[PDB]
RNA sequence: UAUAGGGGCGAAAGACUAAUCGAACCAUCUAGUAGCUGGUUCCCUCCGAAGUUUCCCUCAGGAUAGCUGGCGCUCUCGCCCACGCAGUUUUAUCCGGUAAAGCGAAUGAUUAGAGGUCUUGGGGCCGAAACGAUCUCAACCUAUUCUCAAACUUUAAAUGGGUAAGAAGCCCGGCUCGCUGGCGUGGAGCCGGGGUGGAAUGCGAGUGCCUAGUGGGCCACUUUUGGUAAGCAGAACUGGC
RNA sequence: AAAUGGAUGGCGCUGGAGCGUCGGGCCCAUACCCGGCCGUCGCCGGCCUACGCCGCGACGAGUAGGAGGGCCGCUGCGGU
RNA sequence: CUGUUUAAUUAAAACAAAGCAUCGCGAAGGCCCGCGGCGGGUGUUGACGCGAUGUGAUUUCUGCCCAGUGCUCUGAAUGUCAAAGUGAAGAAAUUCAAUGAAGCGCGGGUAAACGGCGGGAGUAACUAUGACUCUCUUAAGGUAGCCAAAUGCCUCGUCAU
RNA sequence: GGGGAGUUUGACUGGGGCGGUACACCUGUCAAACGGUAACGCAGGUGUCCUAAGGCGAGCUCAGGGAGGACAGAAACCUCCCGUGGAGCAGAAGGGCAAAAGCUCGCUUGAUCUUGAUUUUCAGUACGAAUACAGACCGUGAAAGCGGGGCCUCACGAUCCUUCUGACCUUUUGGGUUUUAAGCAGGAGGUGUCAGAAAAGUUACCACAGGGAUAACUGGCUUGUGGCGGCCAAGCGUUCAUAGCGACGUCGCUUUUUGAUCCUUCGAUGUCGGCUCUUCCUAUCAUUGUGAAGCAGAAUUCGCCAAGCGUUGGAUUGUUC
RNA sequence: GUUUCCGUAGUGUAGUGGUUAUCACGUUCGCCUAACACGCGAAAGGUCCCCGGUUCGAAACCGGGCGGAAACACCA
RNA sequence: UUCGUUAAAGA
RNA sequence: GCGGACUUAGCUCAGUUGGGAGAGCGCCAGACUGAAGAUCUGGAGGUCCUGUGUUCGAUCCACAGAGUUCGCACCA
RNA sequence: GUCUACGGCCAUACCACCCUGAACGCGCCCGAUCUCGUCUGAUCUCGGAAGCUAAGCAGGGUCGGGCCUGGUUAGUACUUGGAUGGGAGACCGCCUGGGAAUACCGGGUGCUGUAGGCU
């Protein structure tokens, strides 16, 4: 009652029945898996960007609108 | 002794005598020069060599019987020390036997499928030289008849060719007598040494 | 193998590398009136024979020799366990070796 | 049944080829592996600490994370199902740059310079990379000597 | 008349016990279970496989993934220029170690001749003996030479694999950082602005749910494993049944 | 040299109906091109059963299996 | 030996048989039946009896081994040994310790109980075969008999008829 | 306590068992230069060892060869030179390593605790192994840095139960105290059939559901083996190779033996030998017609056309023989 | 054919839990007897089958051959 | 307490 | 895993009211000895299986580990 | 035209032998009292500077050995795809494309960054 053990015949055709897909769409790449010291940099940097960016960027926008 | 009707043209990878086999018996042939072994280069001018045509395997026992037939014809034709024959081919491919009936269906089946080393054959490419005989200029037909007597004994189809070279060296017989005298080729026993010009000057000072 | 008597390893109570007495772990006697022991006694009392399966085909010959580490310093008494790979022979704390020693036997 | 462990077919691939056995050069370390850099993978035999796997040798990936003395690369690996972007941590010795993206940035800079010259002088430039064109109706020269007659040689063994 | 079913009885054959006995007959549980044979009922239209990965006391079976069908949703075209994709090619950039070739190149084998004279062993000579001297042989060295190696290799193809060929890209200006630190140093994030004509060919794409069948394969060109060989057993690509 | 009598398919064929190189014609498959008809799909038309009516184009094979339609059929129930 | 047996594929060399043996039991018992009772069979019976086996008339023999597996006897002199009982710790559950019935182990007997019965070397005035001898060896090493048997692979063993 | 009752007798397998583990994990080849890729393919291994053979720092260079040196020789000890890995790195191999990953010396347990991510097997599940990090306490070093086991590739284990450790943790059910019990997090006690049932044998008294998925007949492919021929000729043949023979080698035919496969047959193709009976083939024993001999005759041997006709009676064995 | 075991002075054997050449017979010398047997005092005889690996060190542990010895080869 | 055997004649 | 026993001079054993060591079989030297057997006397060979604590002092005290045997039910 | 210190490329830059070296520099050299570690100031450290380019070192050379590069080998061995091509097989030829290596011969043998000093 010996049977056939292992083969890869008729496998690439089944692969190309449905058109093997690149992931092909990653805009704004995922952030997990990155250095926790770098994350302790980046999250505090982002929340202080949210806090203290108003007046200097506002005056710079006024200055570049006056100069351009 | 199984025939050469079953051990045949090359169908497997070369399986030589090595650390991994360790079970091959002794080969049939042991020596390879039969004529004047200490012959100088200028003694026997020409040579005839036996060219193969089929990509086959020649057995060591066939090489034994062929060199015995060629040696016997040479010692009948030109006597002792009037020829120099060299079997160019060396056996390394070790064939395998899967013997049975050690008379019923009750010894084994195809359970142990790998075989034991039976003998040694030699893989032969197309155009590879089997044997080469160097003799005098007047012994042109005797070399042809001896290699014909070996042709009747080796299997398959193969041809004969009287070489343009001067014996076993790679240099031409047309340029040999012109070029061994002036500069380059120096006799070294049965072989010939070729000196380049990329040597130290002490070699040229020791020569000339 | 060979492990020494003392070892300076991180104990979790005070939070520093303190020296530790190293002892051999004994499995100890199983306490009666545990949960599975009372369940197995209640399941065994009755005409049922051997209810839960008993193990037969043992093939491992060694055990993982684990070490009980006790804090040497007073009023801490932190005990924990360290696991070593499987070993056949086990020296407790003695017979250190040298390289230049002759073999007198 | 081939005993699928780590590096079961790497007798030659993780080997230093010839006249290169010894300490690693320091210019392999002294490189700029920033994020987004398209890099290649080539395993080393001397450093046994951070070779990725035998399946990722010769592949090309993108850097997402950089650490003290290694780097993190995303690589498209093909399996039986479909290709997947996979996150690998590889040391510095196994990684070199890829010059294809550098050549593309050189082409972009040359195209921007040609576009600046086009906007300056009003001249159309045709800055697309056209492939190898067919040969134009060019003119040959056979002066002085006749064309040499070739014939096939006889057969001599 | 007595012995009645795991019971009887047996001068012992496991024979007999109502044509049934190596455990009688009738009824019930009971329509016992079966991964195992056989069968499964009208038409038309559309789409349409697999005998493969992994796991299981698994090998006639099942689970999972793959192949497949159905149900949709999000968008895109119809009016000098779009988004995106490819069993494909081109331009650049890496990867390998097979075919070949070589071993007067490492490792392992292997043939024959020559030259040199250190060493020991065996013969012959000058003759008390004496590396005092001589010839040959053995081993050693140097330059050669013959034939190879799936588990050898300096070199090294063809075929093939990965990547890039832009608006998600390039540049400029400025904030934040508890990361880093000679430095407003480096690096990340955030904000504002500028110009889209960025290799060929073909095609309108992305995505969600539910699920049947499948899990016994075979043949052929080419590359190959074992065997003497097979319409033999087992692999790789592609095609077919 | 092999066992029933038998196989270029047989009949036969030698200035070929054998062999190798070729020229021009000739025959056909559900293959190709044009055209008539059915069905599916896509795009679309009209304020003529809208679940009907047309218009254009490309395609139809298939076991296991999955869907859509049936003004196919049988029995009975309520409206009609 | 006469007898019996696979009715419906065997008639026997099979079973049974008298003879030879062995073991248990002196009735509050041996061997058995029964769900039950001091209920039954042997038992209206008592070692010339009942119950359980081996072999199978007569004659002649019953070799040697208790190492093994069984069966039996003995002793709290002696290791282990469960429920129950005793003592202690505690508030108690619980724990500990000693005391230790059968059996097993310790010792003996039993093989007409199951069973078992050895392989090398040197040796005789023609040579072989070999009385004899050294060593290893188990518990004992196949004794009296018989034989290519209904038992012998080699085998159609060798000789004779 | 088989007197009686219930249950089990692993799996792979060129049929099953016996043999073996190819059943779990590593090295090289098969493997066709990405990766993956089979067999009861090949050459091998493993269920361990190490408080140092881990970590750091410093110093030195190995195996071998030549030349010397009292006993000293083939090898005892010292020195000089050559010495690219020809040594060593615990062990099977592959890769890798020279002021080194080798040898020696000095300190030390980072072989510590904890949360995520990734690689390997892969279904992108688990285990084992590994990688780069992060946070504490640390070891070495002058610092740089290195180290959370072995230079890398393997050396090991689910649920449930038991045991140990930790919080001055939670619940012990109407409310408190104490003992006990349960839980939480992580170490151990294993499933070698290694992603894990707790398991002896026979049935010739056998039965059932099935299989030609799977053997014992024939038939089919093959011809190792058996048989029958040919080729060149070293020799036998008193001399002389081929009258008749023919070694050493080599090329074919046959299914009259045996072997190999499982293609048909498992809801049956009745399995040996003998008796009787018919047909066919030639690789011819004899007869008819011939050629050649070491054919004087007779008697033999080798061949050709040739299957028309014959090719026994018996003792033995069931016989084929 | 498969799986195990053995090989040591001339003979039968012991022996490593790594670092002997072990016991008896056989040969030879001496004493004892008038002389042989026997006894006593002694000596010689080892490639631990052959070739390699591990270790400082092997016959010893392991690998490959050589020559022998046990068990199976069953269902048709 | 143990301690075997020495051919044939030839006075 | 319990409870209990043997762990000792070349070998077999004895030896707690804990005060350093014996008996036999082995080796050597002596006593009578036609040769042996047998007997008698004197020596060598014991750090008592090892490690940790009590005592002034463990062979016998207490615990743990390492080989052998004995009965017990053996829930990963 | 050079050297020193740190280097990048890792033999075009190693190995053997022979010549040259004026100025700084590099070194050989001269001694152990403190820092130092050894059997020995041989190696490593401490304050030098009486001589020297003998050696390292830096240049040049060897019809030098190796290394790199270029012809030859060679459109040869191989190889993607194709045929109702040949041959009993073994293999071979062709269409379409890609295309290797040893012997043989020829040429070279260091290029540079930073910082500092001598002509
Ligand atoms: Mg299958
Ligand atoms: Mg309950
Ligand atoms: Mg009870
Ligand atoms: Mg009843
Ligand atoms: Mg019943
Ligand atoms: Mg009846
Ligand atoms: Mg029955
Ligand atoms: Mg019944
Ligand atoms: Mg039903
Ligand atoms: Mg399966
Ligand atoms: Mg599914
Ligand atoms: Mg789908
Ligand atoms: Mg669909
Ligand atoms: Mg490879
Ligand atoms: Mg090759
Ligand atoms: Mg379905
Ligand atoms: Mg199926
Ligand atoms: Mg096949
Ligand atoms: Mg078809
Ligand atoms: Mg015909
Ligand atoms: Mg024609
Ligand atoms: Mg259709
Ligand atoms: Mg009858
Ligand atoms: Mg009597
Ligand atoms: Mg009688
Ligand atoms: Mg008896
Ligand atoms: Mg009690
Ligand atoms: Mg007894
Ligand atoms: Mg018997
Ligand atoms: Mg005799
Ligand atoms: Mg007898
Ligand atoms: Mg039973
Ligand atoms: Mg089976
Ligand atoms: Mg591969
Ligand atoms: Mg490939
Ligand atoms: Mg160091
Ligand atoms: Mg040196
Ligand atoms: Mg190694
Ligand atoms: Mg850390
Ligand atoms: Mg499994
Ligand atoms: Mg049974
Ligand atoms: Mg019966
Ligand atoms: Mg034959
Ligand atoms: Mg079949
Ligand atoms: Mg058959
Ligand atoms: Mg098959
Ligand atoms: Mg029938
Ligand atoms: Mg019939
Ligand atoms: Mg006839
Ligand atoms: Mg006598
Ligand atoms: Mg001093
Ligand atoms: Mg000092
Ligand atoms: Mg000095
Ligand atoms: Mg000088
Ligand atoms: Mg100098
Ligand atoms: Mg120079
Ligand atoms: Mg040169
Ligand atoms: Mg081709
Ligand atoms: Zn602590």
């Amino acid at each position: 009652a010996k049977s056939k053990n292992h083969t890869t015949h008729n496998q690439s055709r089944k692969w190309h029945r449905n058109g093997i897909k690149k992931p092909r769409s990653q805009r704004y790449e995922s952030l997990k898996g990155v250095d926790p010291k770098f994350l302790r940099n980046m999250r505090f940097a982002k929340k202080h960007n949210k806090k203290g960016l108003k007046k200097m960027q506002a005056n710079n926008a006024k200055a570049m609108s006056a100069r351009a | 002794r199984r025939p050469a009707r079953c051990y045949r043209y090359c169908k497997n990878k070369p399986y030589p005598k090595s650390r991994f086999c360790r079970g091959v018996p002794d080969a049939k042939i042991r020596i390879f020069d039969l004529g004047r072994k200490k012959a100088k280069v200028d003694e026997f001018p020409l040579c005839g060599h036996m060219v193969s045509d089929e990509y086959e395997q020649l057995s060591s026992e066939a090489l034994e019987a062929a060199r015995i037939c060629a040696n016997k014809y040479m010692v009948k034709s030109c006597g002792k020390d009037g020829f120099h024959i060299r079997v160019r081919l060396h056996p390394f491919h070790v064939i395998r036997i899967n013997k049975m009936l050690s008379a019923d269906r009750l010894q084994t089946g195809m359970r142990g499928a790998f075989g034991k080393p039976q003998g040694t054959v030699a893989r032969v490419h197309i155009g590879q030289v089997i044997m080469s005989i160097r003799t005098k200029l007047q012994n042109k037909e005797h070399v042809i008849e001896a290699l014909r007597r070996a042709k009747f004994k080796f299997p398959g189809r193969q041809k004969i060719h009287i070489s343009k070279k001067w014996g076993f060296t790679k240099f031409n017989a047309d340029e040999f007598e012109d070029m061994v005298a002036e500069k380059r080729l120096i006799p070294d026993g049965c072989g010939v040494k070729y000196i380049p010009n990329r040597g130290p000057l002490d070699k040229w000072r020791a020569l000339h | 193998v060979n492990v020494p008597k003392t070892r300076r390893t991180f104990c979790k109570k005070c939070g520093k590398h303190q020296p530790h007495k190293v002892t051999q772990y004994k499995k100890g006697k199983d306490s009666l009136y545990a949960q599975g022991k009372r369940r197995y006694d209640r399941k065994q009392s009755g005409y049922g024979g051997q209810t839960k399966p008993i193990f037969r085909k043992k093939a491992k010959t060694t055990k993982k020799i684990v070490l009980r580490l006790e804090c040497v310093e007073p009023n801490c008494r932190s005990k924990r366990m360290l696991a070593i790979k499987r070993c056949k022979h086990f020296e407790l704390g003695g017979d250190k070796k040298r390289k230049g020693q002759v073999i007198q036997f | 049944t081939n005993t699928k462990g780590k590096r079961r077919g790497t007798r030659y691939m993780f080997s230093r080829p010839f006249r290169k056995h010894g300490v690693v050069p320091l210019a392999t370390y002294m490189r700029i592996y920033k994020k987004g850099d398209i890099v290649d993978i080539k395993g080393m035999g001397t450093v046994q600490k951070g070779m990725p796997h035998k399946c990722y040798h010769g592949k090309t990936g993108r850097v997402y994370n950089v650490t003290q003395h290694a780097v993190g690369i995303v690589v498209n690996k093909q399996v039986k199902g479909k290709i997947l972007a996979k996150r690998i941590n590889v040391r510095i010795e196994h990684i070199k740059h890829s010059k294809s993206r550098d050549s593309f940035l050189k082409r972009v800079k040359e195209n921007d310079q040609k576009k600046k010259e086009a906007k300056e002088k009003g001249t159309w430039v045709q800055l697309k990379r056209q492939p190898a064109p067919p040969r134009e109706a060019h003119f040959v020269r056979t002066n002085g000597k006749e064309p040499e007659l070739l014939e096939p040689i006889p057969y001599e063994f």
